[PDB]
RNA sequence: AACGAGACUCUGGCAUGCUAACUAGUUACGCGACCGGUCGGCGUAACUUCUUAGAGGGACAAGUGGCGUUCAGCCACCCGAGAUUGAGCAAUAACAGGUCUGUGAUGCCCUUAGAUGUCCGGGGCUGCACGCGCGCUACACUGACUGGCUCAGCGUGUGCCUACCCUACGCCGGCAGGCGCGGGUAACCCGUUGAACCCCAUUCGUGAUGGGGAUCGGGGAUUGCAAUUAUUCCCCAUGAACGAGGAAUUCCCAGUAAGUGCGGGUCAUAAGCUUGCGUUGAUUAAGUCCCUGCCCUUUGUACACACCGCCCG
């Protein structure tokens, strides 16, 4: 399903062309799952991520 | 980014350790007084010493700094280096020796000394560091 | 920047000078190099030691 | 007390997602009497968070050589939209446009990796603000591609898509980009 | 220690503080005009906010808080006009870069009286089956047309030889222009520089159409000694390609790109160029070394008129 997610804090910036921002991820249901993940576009610290496969995993591209 | 070169820093340093008792915290009568001691061709160099003297006098309160020196720390550093104390840390009544430097003193024919008082000796001979 | 004619060819000859300070009693630039800053020494303030109240 | 175009009030507008809470403007202290402020936003990062989605979908509307300095014509692009997006529906046309703008960005974009022709990409996620930023541009160029040689003006293609979008139907060009957006990031994933 | 970097110089932004203004004004007072309003209409005085241009201020990472071996500094925020404005100048060492067509800079050589000097007359430098570059106008509705309305800034202007101008205003002309008649060697006149997109109304209605204007046939007018291989300009008429562009590739981070006009250079005639100026005014980024390159450190080299190398059949 869907998740809902929240930034703790922004981790650094990978990619090909340093397009990717790399993020350690709260989720919003209390837990204490700190996922990272890689996302496109600006990010600061305390966002509110939208995933929809919640269970993947950060690589390097 | 904002770094101050090697004119503005050598100014600074030679203009606190001339005059440190004009200069304080505010960097406006630091300017006032940095254009009446030195002779700085205009402004914006005049405010550049000025605020580098304003981030340096606030430095001087926490301690020295390793490269001027200035006499009001250098004056309390030589009324801390001329310190004895009442009695000294070398006059103890009960010094510990081994076994064998009574065996030395016994050689140097200090046998008699009677301040020494000989401790048991270790027991196990282990004092190197476990290689690998 | 001058030019010579010599047997075989042109030369050019370029010269630059570079004139000092002293404020113009005939000679060099008046104001100082933008970098130059210079400190007046201290003459040292003497040491206060008691209240004299000189009324003159 | 603050009404956009002296008509239009926004108390009642109403955002659904936490993911576009702190991006979307208006609600509370961005309540502008028209869309043209001419401010310094692009001066930092993040500073056009702060500034009206009605000056954003104004300024995405000009886009093509053309138009390229154009505000006085598209804001009144914009004040002739709010009334047929207000006759076609009925209700207040800012809960349409903030309707529209969750609904149109993607959640999952792929970036590409590869050699000189050749395309290995995958998926990841996309920033909220990005959303915002993409939400915006299929909007406007669907109002732009679908208006071009058609005897619709602006203001009815940039509203009948804005409705399609809150609709999310797939006949608007706005949702149409944002599924294949999807759909070709999940057959890498 | 020395140079280059930085400092420096010009420019942008701020000042109801200083200096002063009939070749810039505002406010006030009368007068006048038309309904207390409107005057870019007329003359006096208070004065410099607006306009000019001089001195002097102002911003320093200075303040607060985080991170920094609590160092150099970085990041965010208050107060602020402003918390990187934009340029100019720019080392050592080089290049078989360009320039002898800028020079009365210049070595050698060529030529010097049917001249390679120089003048005159007439052509050519524009010639077209076709390749390759910089560009202008477009392909329309976010539009074209016809009316209406309302705003700039940088500038230039009567010339040693030297002929050659910025032009208000009245009349005659559809118009391009033509006559007089004045001003201006200029903050005095064009000039309140009555710009264009933009804005407001009417028409047109997705079609090679009223989009687009090429190419052509007739006239008319300036410039010149000369307009034919159309110098430019004006009026009718003709009305092509072009439906947003393959492989490939350029420029750009904020008053920026792009649109949109305006001045200067060239200029007897004349800007699709360039160089400046305004006006309207954004999207996206605040990052990396993937590509293209530059650089530093380790390091391989049988390379060093130096990988466009050296070299084996």
């Amino acid at each position: 399903p869907i998740k809902l997610a929240r930034v703790t804090k922004v981790l650094g910036r990978t990619g090909s062309q340093g397009q990717c921002t790399q993020v350690r991820v709260e989720f919003m249901d209390d837990t204490s799952r700190s996922i990272i993940r890689n996302v496109k576009g600006p990010v600061r610290e305390g966002d509110v991520l939208t995933l929809l496969e919640s269970e993947r995993e950060a690589r390097r591209l | 980014g904002r770094v101050r070169t090697k004119t503005v820093k050598k100014a600074a340093r030679v203009i606190i350790e001339k005059y440190y008792t004009r200069l304080g915290n505010d960097f406006h009568t630091n300017k006032r007084v940095c254009e009446e001691i030195a002779i700085i061709p205009s402004k914006k160099l005049r405010n550049k010493i000025a605020g580098y003297v304003t981030h340096l006098m606030k430095r001087i309160q926490r301690g020295p700094v390793r490269g001027i020196s200035i006499k009001l720390q250098e004056e309390e550093r030589e009324r801390r280096d001329n310190y004895v104390p009442e009695v000294s840390a070398l006059d103890q009544e009960i010094i510990e020796v081994d076994p064998d430097t009574k065996e030395m003193l016994k050689l140097l024919d200090f046998g008699s000394l009677s301040n020494l008082q000989v401790t048991q000796p270790t027991v196990g001979m282990n004092f190197k560091t476990p290689r690998g | 920047v001058r030019h010579v004619l010599l047997r075989q060819g042109v030369l050019g000859i370029k010269v630059k000078i570079m004139l000092p300070w002293d404020p113009t009693g005939k000679i060099g630039p008046k104001k100082p190099l933008p970098d130059h800053v210079s400190i007046v020494e201290p003459k040292d303030e003497i040491l206060p030691t008691t209240p004299i109240s000189e009324q003159k | 007390d603050i009404k956009l175009f002296g008509k239009w009030s926004t108390d009642d507008v109403q955002i659904n997602d936490i993911s576009l809470q702190d991006y979307i403007a208006v609600k509370e202290k961005y309540a502008k009497y028209l869309p043209h402020s001419a401010g310094r936003y692009a001066a930092k990062r993040f500073r056009k968070a702060q500034c009206p989605i009605v000056e954003r979908l104004t300024n995405s509307m000009m886009m093509h050589g053309r138009n390229n300095g154009k505000k006085l014509m598209t804001v009144r692009i914009v004040k002739h939209a709010f009334e047929i997006i207000h006759l076609l529906t009925g209700e207040n046309p800012l809960q349409v446009l903030v309707n529209a703008i969750i609904n149109s960005g993607p959640r999952e974009d792929s970036t590409r990796i590869g050699r000189a022709g050749t395309v290995r990409r995958q998926a990841v996620d996309v920033s909220p603000l990005r959303r915002v930023n993409q939400a915006i541009w299929l909007l406007c160029t669907g109002a732009r591609e679908a208006a071009f040689r058609n005897i619709k003006t602006i203001a009815e293609c940039l509203a009948d898509e804005l409705i399609n979008a809150a609709k999310g139907s797939s006949n608007s060009y706005a949702i149409k980009k944002k599924d294949e957006l999807e759909r070709v990031a999940k057959s890498n994933r």
